[PDB]
């Protein structure tokens, strides 16, 4: 948020600065140092399957996605611990043709046995947010059901 | 790069202080981490059925101050509910949300420096089928480096560094030392002493350097099932000097407790 | 309803912080209630006749910070003057005033949540008929829940919990146990022992659970007016075993101090 | 004059709060002086040869908050460097600057009230010819008046006030008393007692008032080189009453340790 004289917490004007306690206008914090760290993959309605293209950061460190509910608790997580940095991990949660494959160059590797089976509790994603574990970039395509249209 | 905050801004644009910057500041002042809170009930919370209403309760979680004004939270029947303060900075309209949970799901997420949702338990509500039975609040941890205090009042207990050592003095003597706060030591006598004279040193092992006192401590003991006693001299160099009656080949059981100061 | 204070305002209007909200925030950090203060004399106050001039003193009362810069308080002669900081928020232009009173009239009024004048004593100034004879500051109380600290320097005294127990051990033996910090116990022997044998359990009351040690403790005692001694074992189950010589019908006085650790 | 700060300005001019005014407040809340700091490493500082880069370290020096974000400090080859935080308020653009010095040059200059540059050490860096060997941070002192706490955990040591006394009880008996925290006293027996009967008060000096107990303390001692024992009753009036066997003209060496509580 923008910095305003009298409204924001700053020691301005006459030395050695001054911030006044008013009623309603008083002092409101401008923002946060390094606000670029905050990112939210918002989930507003219940989704049933997805096709994510995950680009990993560090090798040998579990890389993938984790899902949190409305109270900040993890319910499921698709995460993989590979030996080398994959160019991308192509994941499809579709039941009919489930795919968990890693790509390096022109070579396709099945990443299913390397995956953490304990964290992946459900496929059904609930209302909340999604976090990126050891990922530099991610591209998601979400498919959500409607009974009558 | 140095980011200054509690300083004068000439053109009223110089040192803008953010909520995370003040958040980090407030944490360091009280001495708290992302796993503990600062909670105060200005007015006692009301319990109606399987619900708990916080009439007026202020909470400082992760250095962020917020007030609960008549905020009611639903509870689970016949269960131990762990009330959590949930902070999500991405939810710019309403960052703080409350939740009654099955277990203490405190994460300790660094919201001020990094991303994520911070969860921290502050109250433990025990319920029945109808309403609330008992309420126990979470402890407020004050992590500090050094204290220069005049007076102190403790309602519970103080945990001091405890060190234990078992020295086989010799001639049939065993000493069980228990050093607390690196000062007070209570020595327990064990075994059965045989073949020793008055004023003579002990044949076996010597007392280790951390358990050695500043001056020669005369520790009194007793012979089990008798009306005769003894005393040993633990010299500052670690040596143990016998000062009881002369003991012949027959071994007599030695028991007793003797306390001394190191400093 | 939840009120959010230490959070960013996207349109610079969402989260305004009031003086009472910061007052409550500052109290919770330092661990102060409405019956104490935070006080610092940056420069020494000056006494002139029956007056005290606070040259440069900072005070925090009810989480509210204010400075006393060349502020003189008139005193009563040949009296003990209790100097109070009085906060009345309805007095918009001058909310703080100082008074010299005949008694400590601290009222603990919650000025951040409700109405009323907060009165808090911070100094005690004793006078003669002509001027100040002595000054004593009021103690600054830091109320905390739990402390994890490396080292501490105490100039006064630490008050730890104390529990006492009198045990009629049997055979005429009496133990008076004093436990401090729920750990260190000093046993004082009383009474007179008769009709007991070595290795035999004493015929009376066992030691109560809060005084029972983790391991067997041998405590040396002495027979009054004699050159003879005994010892007893306080077993972890609470039972007491006699380890002196066998005693006949005639009672012998038992005295002495013995120490042990419960933990 | 009274300068009010945590209050309202209805005309938006009445009570303005500056950097020094808040700086003084923060110091009082945490209990720090101009010689100590509040430091927290959110991410460990990197060491590249004779240089130290502070990735993310927040510091509160003289009540003034600042963050070090990837700030590198130049180091001296094969020397014990002292990293100082230098605050010069005259430098409106850059008040805080860092320096690695030969010795600890903490000045403790009052910047919030008076003029000057505040220098304070926070980290000690031991280096070799190539790079950093070891790092030790300066202790964060928390000066407090009184603490009302529930539970405490000490990793180092508590320094309680110690008092020594050497009272010549008489008849040839010497006592070495050591009182810590005005409660626990360990009496050390010395000398050689002669010409005394059972239940008779000892001829020499009486126990001083700060060492006198609340009740009569029975303390057991031992005769060096023998299997005979004794006990002395230290009554609340300071009088030492002998309670061993009747001793003639020949003096026998008395040694032993006895613990008792005053309170």
């Amino acid at each position: 948020g923008k910095v305003i004289a009298g409204m924001s917490k700053i020691y301005g004007g006459t030395a050695p600065g001054n911030y006044k306690y008013i009623k309603g206008t008083s002092y409101t914090y401008y923002g946060e140092s390094d606000i670029d760290r905050l990112s939210r993959w918002d989930i507003k309605e219940e989704i049933f399957s997805f096709m994510g293209i995950l680009y990993p950061k560090l090798p040998k460190t579990p890389a993938g996605v984790r899902f949190l509910d409305d109270i900040g608790n993890e319910y499921t997580a698709i995460v993989f611990k590979t030996e080398q940095v994959q160019d991308y991990i192509l994941i499809n949660t579709d039941v009919n043709d489930e795919t968990y494959q890693g790509w390096k160059g022109t070579t396709a590797l099945n990443l299913f046995p390397v995956m953490d089976f304990e964290r992946y509790r459900t496929r059904i994603i609930e209302k909340g947010q999604m976090e990126l574990i050891n990922l530099s970039k991610a591209e998601f395509k979400i498919k959500r059901k409607a009974d009558f249209v | 790069t140095i980011k200054n905050f509690t300083f004068f801004s000439p053109n009223s644009t110089e040192f803008p202080v953010g909520s995370n910057n003040d958040g980090k500041l407030y944490m360091m002042l009280t001495g708290m981490d992302y796993r503990t809170i600062r909670r105060k009930d200005w007015s006692s919370p009301l319990n109606t059925a399987l619900n708990v209403q916080y009439t007026n309760t202020s909470i400082i979680a992760g250095g962020r101050y917020f007030e609960l004004l008549n905020e009611t939270v639903a509870l689970k029947g016949d269960s131990v509910n762990y009330i959590h303060a949930n902070i999500d900075l991405t939810q710019t309209a309403n960052p703080v949300s409350l939740s009654a949970e099955t277990a203490n799901n405190s994460n300790g997420v660094d919201i001020n420096n990094g991303s994520g949702v911070l969860k921290v338990c502050f109250d433990i509500v025990t319920t029945s089928g109808t309403g609330v039975t008992s309420t126990k609040p979470i402890v407020q941890t004050s992590t500090l480096d050094s204290i220069s205090v005049n007076d102190m009042t403790v309602s519970g207990s103080i945990d001091v560094p405890v060190q234990t050592l078992t020295v086989e003095a010799g001639n049939g003597l065993q000493l069980q030392l228990t050093k607390k706060n690196n000062d007070l030591v209570i020595v327990r006598f064990f075994g059965s002493v045989s073949n020793i004279q008055k004023g003579w040193n002990m044949s076996g092992t010597w007392v280790d350097r951390p358990f050695r006192p500043a001056a020669v401590q005369s520790l009194v003991g007793h012979f089990a099932g008798r009306d005769t006693s003894f005393h040993i001299d633990i010299n500052p160099n670690g040596s143990i000097t016998w000062w009881g009656a002369n003991i012949d080949k027959t071994p007599i059981a030695t028991r007793g407790n003797g306390s001394y100061f190191i400093k």
